[PDB]
C-alpha cells in the first residue's frame, strides 16, 4: 500500500514539476526578450510632432465646434493663443486685459470649464489656469 | 550576505554557555538632553511590554504622516487627536537609535506608545542600513487602542508584537539587580509575589522585607563588589527559602514567582513594568532590552 | 542559475542607464489639459467621430517622456 | 432569430408609438434579457450594445436602470463599449441616478474587462467628475483601481488637495489621496473599503468567476512601476517583470504564484531578513497557539512553497531547531518530517550536536513506521543535497551515521523486513552518485545488512539485492578497500546462488505444473534477476 501510494505521489508531485517547468520557460523567453528589447532600445521631435498635431486637430475642433455667429471680434483659437503666450511670457502676471473683440461667451465658456480664472479684483482680466504645475 | 553570518550566530547560540556575570549599576542623574517631565509622566506609571522585529523604511522626520495615518485608520475604525513626539536621552549607546512615544488624546491621555532600545546592539550587528531597530515597545492604555495600533503597525512596517514573557529565573535575577542598586531614599518595602501551580484559584503567598534588612541580607550575600553573579543569586533565594521554611516549615521554592517589587521598579511575569526612580531608569530598560533580543533571536 | 544572472545583468544595466524643450513640454500639457476640458464642455459624443476617438485617447500622455 | 436577440433588436429600434400594448412588449423583451443575465450571464457583443443604449437618451429611466442592472457579463466586457459608456456620459443626456448606477458597475466589472489600457486614457475625464459630489465616492472608487503611477500629476494633486480642503478628509478622498502619496511622495509635501459599494450584480456565476479568476495566517495584500493588485494574469507579469513592486508585506507572496516568480530571481538582502522575521514569529504565535488543523494546512501550504524555490528556508530550520528537543514526535510529525528534507547544505559537525541528536534519540525509542518515516526523509535530504551540490567528507560522514542508525534498527526490531525495505530503497538513491551528479565517490553498505538482506526469506529482497549489486558494479566499472570488498561480496553471492529457500514456493509451483526451470522463474517477473545474471556476474552470459 505504501508502494502505490508513493506511485501516485510521484506521478503527481511529475506532473506538478512538468507545470512548473512549462511556466518557467514562457518566463525565460519573456525574460530575454524584455532584456534584448532594452538592449535594442538604448525626444525634443517626438514632442514636437505630439505638440503640432494636437494643435492643429484642436484648431479643426474649435472651428467645428464654437464658430463665431457670423465690433471686431476675434476667434476663440487667437484668444486662447493669447492666454498661452501671456502665461508663458509673464509668469509673475498672466491677466490679458478682456476687450471688445473678445466675445463675451467665449470668455464665459472658458470660465466655465476651468480654463480661465478670473482676476480676484479687476473683471476685466482673466488669465489661464496653469495646468503645467 | 548577512543571512548568512545571522545562521553561523544563531547556529553558534546554544545553551551551554555559562551566565555571564553583571555589573550592578550606579546612582546616575537624568541626563541632559532627557526632560524630566517627559519621564515624570512615563515613570509612576504601569507599562506592557511587547518585542518587536526591526522597522522597515522608518523614518523619525514624517512623524506628522504617520499620526495622520493612524488617526485615519482610527476613524476607519470607528473627537481625539494622535500625536508623535521625540524623546532624546535615552538611547544606550549611539548605535541605539532614537526613541519616540505615541499619544492618545481626548479632545486627557488616554493610550501611550513607547517604542525603544538601550545597550541593543547585537540586533544593530545582524541589521541592514534600512532597517531601524527599536525592539522595545511599552504600551499604557486599554487593550482596544494597544491592538488597533498594532494593526496599524503590522500592516505598515510588516512587523509583530510579541507579548514578552519573564520567568522565575530572570526576575531572581533582576530582584537581585536592583536590590544591588544603592537608593538614598527607602520608599518602597521589597515585596515578592508567588503563585502555587493549581487548577482552582489558590493561596497566593506575598512575601515581603524591610529594605534596611534586605540590604544588611544583600550585604551579607554580596561577594563581587559592583557586580552579581549567579551564586550570589542562588544564595540568596536559598537564604529567603531557609529563612521562609524556618519560619513555616513551606518549602517556597516549590511555587512560581510571579511579581517582585523593590523601592525602584517592579515587574510582572505577563509583561507588567512599574518605574519609580530615574537614577538607574535607563540601565533598566538595558536589561529588558536584551529580552526583546533574546526573543527575537 | 541562468535566470537569476540574467536578472542580476539586466537591473545592474538598468540602474546604470539611469530654453526651448523644457517650456514646449510645459505648453504641451497645457495644450492637453485645453483640449480635454474643451472636448468635456462640448458635451460632444466624442466616440461617434472617428478622429476625435483616436485623439481623445492620445490625451493623458506624459509630455515629460 | 433567438430569444435574446430578439430583445437585443427591439432595444436597438428605440422607443416606438405610444403604448396599446407596448408597455407588456418592452417588460418581455427586458424580462428575457435579465433572465439570460441572470443564468448565465450575456456576450461581449451584446452588451456593448445594451450597456450604450442604456446610457443613451433612448427609453426613460427605469428601462436604463433595469439594463444596467442587469449588464453581466459570461466571459469578458469589451474596452471599446466602455470607451463609448464614458463618451455617452460626457454627452450629458444621462441620469444622475444612472451615472451613479454606471460607476458603480465600472468598479464592480473591473476584473472583467479584457483590457484597461485605453480606459486608463480615460483618466482625465473621470477625475473631472470630482467636482460632482454626487460622483464623488463612486470616482473615488473608481479612481482607487485605475490610477497608475503615470497618472499621479501635480495638476491632480493639486486639485484633489483643494477637494480635500473643501470637502473635508472623506474616506474616499483621503484613501485616493494616499494611493497618490505612494505613487509620488515628492509632489504631496509640497484593499480598502468604500461605502455604497456592495456587488448589485453578483449573480452565482459571476461569483464562480470572480472566485476563478484568483488563481488572519496570510497578510491581506496592499498593493513607472506596475501595480501589484492589476497583476491579475499571466501576460501581465511576463510583460512586467522588469517593473515589478515589492509589496509591503509579502505573505501573500506565498498563495500567489505570479509573485513567487520575481522572488525566485530578486536575490534582495531586505526582503530575505523581512520575510525571515516574518515567518519565523509567525511559526512561533502559530505553536504557542495550538498548544491545529489551520496550522496543519499553513504548514502544508509552508511545505508546497518550499517545493518551489528548489531551496530551503532558514526561518522553518531555526523554528525546527528550537522545536525539535521539546518535539513529542507526535504533535505535527508529517509536518515536520518535510521540513528536514529542505535543510541547507552544512559540515557533517554543527548539525549533529543540535540536530541528529534529538533525531537519533527519537528513531531509537519510536516506532518502527516513524524509522521508515525518517528513513524517507533522510534519503530526501540526500537527494536535496546531491541536487544543489550538482565537502564531499560531509556527505560520507551522514552516510556513515544513517549506515549505523540502519543496522542499529535493523538489529532492533527482531530483523523486520518492513525497515529493510527503506534501507535498501535508500541505498539504490545512493548508489547513483557518480552517473547522476558527476561526483567521484561511493559508499559501501556495511556487511550487516548486506548478509541480512541477501540470504533474507523473503524473494523481491533477493530482487532489490540483485538490482543494487548490478548497479554498483556498473558504477564501479564506470569510473582500493572497496574493490575487495565488493569482490569478496560477488564471490559470497556467486556462492550463495548457483537451492535458495525463498525459490521454494516457485518449486513447488514446479512440481504442479523441465531441466531449464529458470525460465519459469523469468516469466514470474524477476527481470532484474535477468539484469544481474546477465550483465554482472559475466561467468555464465549466456540465459
Amino acid at each position: 500500500s505504501t508502494k502505490e501510494s508513493k506511485n501516485e505521489k510521484l506521478k503527481e508531485d511529475l506532473e506538478r514539476e512538468q507545470r512548473w517547468l512549462d511556466e518557467q520557460q514562457q518566463i525565460m523567453e519573456s525574460l530575454n526578450v524584455l532584456h534584448s528589447e532594452l538592449k535594442n532600445k538604448v525626444k525634443m521631435l517626438n514632442i514636437k510632432e505630439y505638440k503640432e498635431k494636437l494643435l492643429s486637430t484642436l484648431g479643426e475642433f474649435l472651428e467645428d465646434h464654437f464658430p463665431l455667429p457670423d465690433v471686431n471680434l476675434i476667434t476663440l483659437h487667437e484668444m486662447l493663443e493669447i492666454l498661452i503666450n501671456r502665461l508663458f511670457d509673464v509668469p509673475h502676471d498672466p491677466y490679458v486685459k478682456i476687450s471688445d473683440s473678445f466675445w463675451p461667451p467665449y470668455v464665459e465658456l472658458l470660465l466655465r470649464n476651468g480654463i480661465a480664472l478670473r482676476h480676484p479684483e479687476d473683471p476685466t482680466r482673466i488669465r489661464l489656469e496653469a495646468f503645467h504645475q | 550576505p548577512l543571512q548568512k553570518r545571522l545562521e553561523s550566530v544563531r547556529k553558534q547560540s546554544s545553551f551551554i554557555l555559562t551566565p555571564p556575570r553583571r555589573k550592578i549599576p550606579q546612582c546616575s542623574q537624568l541626563q541632559e538632553d532627557v526632560d524630566p517631565q517627559k519621564v515624570a509622566f512615563l515613570l509612576h506609571k504601569q507599562w506592557t511590554l511587547y518585542s518587536l522585529t526591526p522597522l522597515y523604511k522608518f523614518s523619525y522626520s514624517n512623524l506628522k504622516e504617520y499620526s495622520r495615518l493612524l488617526n485615519a485608520f482610527i476613524v476607519a475604525e470607528k473627537n481625539i487627536k494622535v500625536i508623535f513626539s521625540t524623546l532624546l536621552g535615552m538611547k544606550g549607546t549611539q548605535r541605539d537609535p532614537e526613541a519616540f512615544l505615541v499619544q492618545i488624546v481626548s479632545k486627557k491621555v488616554l493610550w501611550t506608545g513607547w517604542f525603544c532600545c538601550v545597550f541593543g546592539d547585537s540586533l544593530l550587528e545582524t541589521v541592514s542600513e534600512d532597517f531601524t531597530c527599536l525592539p522595545l515597545f511599552l504600551a499604557n492604555g486599554a487593550e482596544s487602542n494597544t491592538a488597533i495600533i498594532g494593526t496599524w503597525f503590522q500592516k505598515t512596517f510588516d512587523c509583530y508584537f510579541s507579548p514578552l514573557a519573564i520567568n522565575a529565573f530572570n526576575l531572581s535575577w533582576m530582584a537581585a539587580m536592583w536590590t544591588a542598586c544603592k537608593m538614598d531614599h527607602y520608599v518602597a518595602t521589597t515585596e515578592f509575589l508567588w503563585s502555587v501551580p493549581c487548577s482552582p484559584q489558590s493561596l497566593d503567598i506575598s512575601f515581603a522585607i524591610h529594605p534596611e534588612d534586605a540590604k544588611a541580607l544583600w550585604d551579607s550575600v554580596h561577594k563581587t563588589p559592583g557586580e552579581v553573579t549567579q551564586e550570589e543569586v542562588d544564595l540568596f533565594m536559598d537564604c529567603l527559602y531557609s529563612h521562609f521554611h524556618r519560619h513555616f516549615k513551606i518549602h517556597l521554592s516549590a511555587t512560581r514567582l510571579v511579581r517582585v517589587s523593590t523601592s525602584v521598579a517592579s515587574a510582572h511575569t505577563d509583561g507588567k513594568i512599574k518605574i519609580l526612580c530615574h537614577k538607574y531608569l535607563i540601565g533598566v530598560l538595558a536589561y529588558l532590552t536584551e529580552l526583546a533580543i533574546f526573543q527575537i533571536e | 542559475q541562468a535566470s537569476e544572472s540574467k536578472l542580476l545583468e539586466i537591473q545592474t544595466e538598468k540602474n546604470k542607464q539611469k530654453q526651448n524643450l523644457q517650456m514646449e513640454i510645459k505648453i504641451t500639457t497645457v495644450i492637453q489639459h485645453v483640449f480635454q476640458n474643451l472636448i468635456l464642455g462640448s458635451k460632444v459624443n466624442w466616440a461617434e467621430d472617428p478622429a476625435l476617438k483616436e485623439i481623445v485617447l492620445q490625451l493623458e500622455k506624459n509630455v515629460d517622456m | 432569430e433567438d430569444a435574446l436577440q430578439m430583445a437585443v433588436g427591439y432595444f436597438e429600434k428605440g422607443p416606438i408609438k405610444a403604448s396599446q400594448n407596448k408597455d407588456k412588449t418592452l417588460e418581455k423583451h427586458l424580462k428575457t434579457v435579465e433572465n439570460v443575465a441572470w443564468k448565465n450571464g450575456l456576450a461581449s457583443e451584446e452588451i456593448d450594445i445594451l450597456l450604450n443604449i442604456a446610457l443613451s437618451g433612448k427609453f426613460g429611466n427605469a428601462v436604463n436602470t433595469r439594463i444596467l442592472k442587469c449588464m453581466i457579463p459570461a466571459t469578458v466586457i469589451s474596452e471599446d463599449s466602455v470607451v463609448k459608456a464614458v463618451s455617452w456620459l460626457c454627452v450629458g443626456k444621462c441620469s444622475g441616478s444612472t451615472k451613479v448606477l454606471f460607476y458603480r458597475w465600472l468598479v464592480a466589472m473591473f476584473d472583467f474587462i479584457d483590457r484597461k489600457e485605453q480606459i486608463n486614457l480615460l483618466y482625465g475625464f473621470f477625475f473631472a467628475s470630482l467636482q460632482d459630489d454626487a460622483l464623488c465616492p463612486y470616482v473615488c472608487h473608481l479612481l482607487y483601481l485605475l490610477t497608475k503611477k503615470e497618472n499621479v500629476k501635480p495638476f491632480r494633486v493639486r486639485k484633489l488637495l483643494d477637494l480635500q480642503a473643501k470637502m473635508g478628509m472623506q474616506p474616499h478622498l483621503q484613501a485616493l489621496l494616499s494611493l497618490y502619496k505612494f505613487f509620488a511622495p515628492a509632489l504631496i509635501s509640497v484593499k480598502i473599503y468604500f461605502k455604497n459599494s456592495e456587488n448589485l450584480w453578483k449573480t452565482a456565476l459571476l461569483a464562480v468567476k470572480q472566485r476563478n479568476r484568483g488563481p488572519s495566517v496570510i497578510p491581506v495584500l496592499n498593493s513607472g512601476s506596475f501595480p501589484l493588485e492589476q497583476l491579475q494574469s499571466f501576460p501581465q507579469l511576463l510583460q512586467n517583470i522588469h517593473c515589478l513592486e515589492l509589496p509591503s508585506q509579502m505573505g501573500s507572496v506565498l498563495n500567489n504564484s505570479l509573485l513567487l516568480h520575481y522572488i525566485n530571481c530578486v536575490r534582495d538582502e531586505p526582503v530575505l531578513l523581512r520575510f525571515y522575521y516574518w515567518l519565523s514569529q509567525t511559526l512561533q504565535e502559530e505553536c504557542i497557539w495550538y498548544k491545529g488543523k489551520e496550522f496543519t494546512n499553513f504548514l502544508d501550504t509552508i511545505i508546497r512553497a518550499e517545493c518551489f524555490l528548489q531551496e530551503g528556508f532558514y526561518s522553518c530550520e531555526a523554528f525546527l531547531y528550537k522545536s525539535l528537543p521539546l518535539w513529542d514526535g507526535l504533535c505535527c510529525r508529517s509536518q515536520f518530517l518535510q521540513l528536514v528534507s529542505w535543510i541547507p547544505f552544512s559540515s557533517f559537525s554543527e548539525v549533529k550536536p543540535l540536530l541528529f541528536d534529538h533525531l537519533a534519540q527519537l528513531f531509537f525509542t519510536s516506532t518502527i513506521y516513524f524509522k521508515c518515516s525518517v528513513l524517507q526523509s533522510l534519503k530526501e535530504l540526500l537527494q536535496n543535497w546531491l541536487l544543489w551540490l550538482s565537502s564531499m567528507n560531509s556527505v560520507s560522514k551522514l552516510i556513515h551515521y544513517v549506515g549505523w542508525l540502519s543496522t542499529t534498527a535493523m538489529r532492533l526490531e527482531s530483523n523486520n523486513t518492513f525497515l529493510l525495505h527503506f534501507i535498501l530503497d535508500f541505498y539504490e538513491k545512493v548508489c547513483d552518485i557518480y552517473i547522476n551528479y558527476n561526483l567521484p565517490l561511493v559508499v559501501l553498505f556495511p556487511p550487516g545488512i548486506f548478509y541480512s538482506a541477501l540470504l533474507s526469506l523473503d524473494t523481491s529482497i533477493l530482487n532489490q539485492l540483485c538490482f543494487i549489486m548490478h548497479r554498483y558494479r556498473k558504477n564501479l566499472t564506470a569510473a582500493s578497500k572497496t574493490y575487495q570488498e565488493f569482490n569478496h561480496y560477488l564471490t559470497s553471492m556467486v556462492g550463495c546462488l548457483w537451492h535458495h529457500p525463498s525459490f521454494l514456493s516457485y518449486a513447488v509451483s514446479f512440481l504442479l505444473q523441465w531441466s531449464w526451470y529458470l525460465d519459469y522463474l523469468f516469466s514470474q517477473g524477476l527481470q532484474g534477476l535477468k539484469l544481474f545474471i546477465r550483465s554482472s556476474v559475466h561467468h555464465s552470459s549466456i540465459p
